[PDB]
Formats: C-alpha cells, structure tokens, sequence
C-alpha cells in the first residue's frame, strides 16, 4: 500500500500555503508555486502556513511523510542518510528520532510515528486554531537530510504531504508537494522555473 | 573470564604485541583474517595503533580489509593519522585506503584525527588533506571503486570494487559528495566516498 498524495481540500477548505518566500540565493528556504516545489537547506526552519474555512472535529491533528515522488522509487520508505542518523549534530537531546527526515520544530505536543505495518516515518501535531484575529496556523518544520545524502535520499526526488486527520486516521484533508533540499534553494528555484516555463510555452514578461 | 587462544584472538594479539614470526604463521589458520573481535577491532588496527609497520605491511599486501571500521566507524587509516604516521597513511592509501571514510559520531575523515600538539602533524595533516583536495584532478582523474555501487537514479554509474575510471568533473559547490566519471564508454554520477585514488590489494 503505497501513501495517497491527491490533494484534497475537505469539508474544511485545508490549504497548505507559504508566506512571501525571498527569491534571493541567500534564502534558506523558497516555494515555487508555479512548480508546487519547496526548497529548503538541511536542518534549517520551514514555516509552513495552515488555513481551514470552518474548524475541524476535537482531536483533530495534522501529519507531515515524505514520499519518494518516482514510481521505481515509491515502496522505499524516506528515511535519513546512515551517516547522518549516526551524527552528534542535531541528534543530541532531540525529541525526534535520528531516522526521521521531517521535524517540526518548537511543540512540545508533535509525535514522531513509525509505522509498526507499512515502516512509514511522519510527525504529527494536534490542529491547533490561528492566534486572536490572525488568518494561518504555522506549523515550523525541519528536513534532516540533502536529498543528495548518500545512503539516504540519494539524488532522489520526494512529495512532502500534509494531511488533516480525525484521532481514527480518517482523512478529513490532503495537500502535497515536492521537496528538495540543497545548498541553494534561491538558485534552484530558478532554473528549474525558467526551464518549465521554456518546455511548456508558457507566456513570461 | 576466559583469556581465548583460537587463531583470530591470536592474531589480534600478536600483531598489537608485533610478534611478527607469530602473525607470519597465525594467519593461515584463520578463516577470515579481516573479521573483527566485539569492539570492531581487526588485527590491523591493532597493527598500526601499536605502530608494527613489518605487521601493517604483512597484513595488508595479504589481502586484509584495508577500510575496515571499528563500532565507531575508525578504519586503519584513521588510526595511522591519529598517530601522525606519514609514511603508514601513503601506504594505506596506495593499498585501496577510503580518504572519505567518516568516523559515526562526528563526521571526520582520517585527515581530521590528526594530533596537532604531537609531532609529525603538518607533513601528516597537510598530505591527507591534499589526497581530499587533488583526489580527481591528480593522475589524470583516474580513481578506482572501493565497492559496489547500484545506481539509484538514470544519471549514475554502475561500480564494482576496483573498477577503474576517470572523473570529468568533482562540481565542488553543487552536490561536493558526487562527482561526474567515465566508465569504459558510459558516463555518470558517482558517490566521491566510495572511491581511492588507488584500488585494494586482492
């Protein structure tokens, strides 16, 4: 059974957006909405931004897999690179295991599942609502791993999908997007728009 | 506890104790002379942390696994740069030596454990870090396979242990651990950790 990434906005509207991403190459992170394509370097902050129209059922909560994107490459389960799951670095005192690739940074209440069936890894963290008279709800995630780690991704392509679950597992939303972690997202992000709006035809200034 | 005498435990021993004679006849009583004790630990390692360069080159032109890594990922040449063995890190290197290879912990090469207040630091250092440096541009870019390797994706090579290729391009600033080979008359990308400036002895 290979994980479902058919977006899926639900009864309640769940869109997965991000705020104004620098198109500069010292950005640390950038999203392509023309790609549906997140660029984002190793172990550094990603605030995601979460909206629903109506709020969802009490116990509601919000994972967070990776997924390899080919279908060669789909049964393999996303995990860390060897070497890196072995390191001192960003593995000591940490919550989260030094397997997983996806963290979420600053909530105590996230959960770091391995699937005892499938050998899936994903982090959830209970639906919480937007602060007083804001719009989103941000949730800070962190990918442990370049997607060119030997032994890990290894120049592998991933879908990151976010789903609005009830406490059951019952989808109640679904929104996915590929995910690439480099050295430069700024520069990345560029060519690989510039080269789909050429092999596309699509009309530019 | 029971002190063992079987031919690997002897071997172990006697090349950490360098009773080279000893080593010289143990070793064709031993199934697998590159299968390690508990912690890891090959009569190589021992062999060159005790510093028996007769037993280092013995055990090594023998056959013995030249990258083997003990439980916290230190192969022989990350034992001879702790040391600041010149001389014994040109031989492993010239025996198929893995200059990528990292220790698990923190993630450094052989170049990194060298001992800067010790003697011998600069000329060990400085020849470890070259071969990271020049590794693919010296010798007319021609590096051999330290192991298999099954591509994972359509733009990489195949590899076996000591296959031999040339790289076309190392791209030090996009994707540092891949690097652009030609093997026999394909061309691909290749993990840069896998390889030695020269292969292992058979």
């Amino acid at each position: 059974v290979i994980p479902s990434n058919t977006d899926y906005p639900g009864p309640h509207h769940f869109e997965v957006t991000f705020q104004q991403s620098s198109t500069a190459k010292s950005a640390t992170w950038t999203y392509s909405p023309l790609l549906k394509k997140l660029y984002c370097q190793i172990a550094k902050t990603c605030p995601i931004q979460i909206k629903v129209s109506t709020p969802p059922p009490p116990g509601t909560a919000i994972r967070a897999m990776p997924v390899y994107k080919k279908a060669e490459h789909v049964t393999d389960v996303v995990k860390r690179c060897p070497n890196h799951e072995l390191g001192r670095d960003f593995n000591e005192g940490q919550s989260a295991p030094a397997s997983h690739l996806i963290r979420v940074e600053g909530n105590n209440l996230s959960q770091y599942v391995d699937d005892p069936v499938t050998g899936r890894q994903s982090v959830v963290v209970p639906y919480e609502p937007p602060q007083v008279g804001t719009e989103f709800t941000t949730i800070l995630y962190n990918f442990m791993c370049n997607s060119s780690c030997v032994g890990g991704m290894n120049r592998r392509p991933i879908l990151i999908i976010i789903t609005l679950e009830m406490r059951d597992g019952q989808v109640l939303g679904r929104r996915s997007f590929e995910g690439r972690i480099c050295a430069c997202p700024g520069r990345d992000r560029k060519a690989d728009e510039d080269h789909y709006r050429e092999a596309e035809n699509l009309y530019f200034q | 506890m029971r002190v063992k005498f079987n031919p690997l435990a002897l071997l172990l021993d006697s090349s950490l104790e360098g009773e080279f004679d000893l080593v010289q006849r143990i070793i064709y009583e031993v199934d697998d002379p590159s299968l390690p004790n508990d912690e890891g630990i090959t009569a190589l390692h021992n062999a060159v942390c005790a510093g028996h360069t007769e037993i280092v080159k013995f055990l090594v032109q023998f056959g013995v696994n030249v990258n083997a890594a003990d439980s916290d990922g230190w192969t022989p040449l990350h034992c001879a740069a702790s040391c600041n063995n010149v001389q014994v890190c040109k031989f492993l290197v010239e025996s198929g030596a893995a200059v990528f290879a990292m220790t698990y912990s923190d993630m450094q090469t052989a170049a990194d454990k060298c001992e800067e207040m010790e003697e011998g630091y600069t000329q060990c250092s400085q020849f470890l870090y070259g071969v990271q440096e020049k590794m693919g541009i010296m010798n007319k870019g021609v590096i051999y396979a330290l192991w298999d390797y099954e591509p994972q994706n359509d733009d990489e090579l195949p590899m076996k242990e000591g296959d031999c290729m040339t790289i076309i391009h190392r791209e030090d600033e996009d994707e540092i651990e891949w690097w652009w080979a030609r093997l026999n008359d394909k061309e691909g990308y290749v993990p840069r950790n896998l390889l030695g400036l020269y292969p292992r002895i058979k």
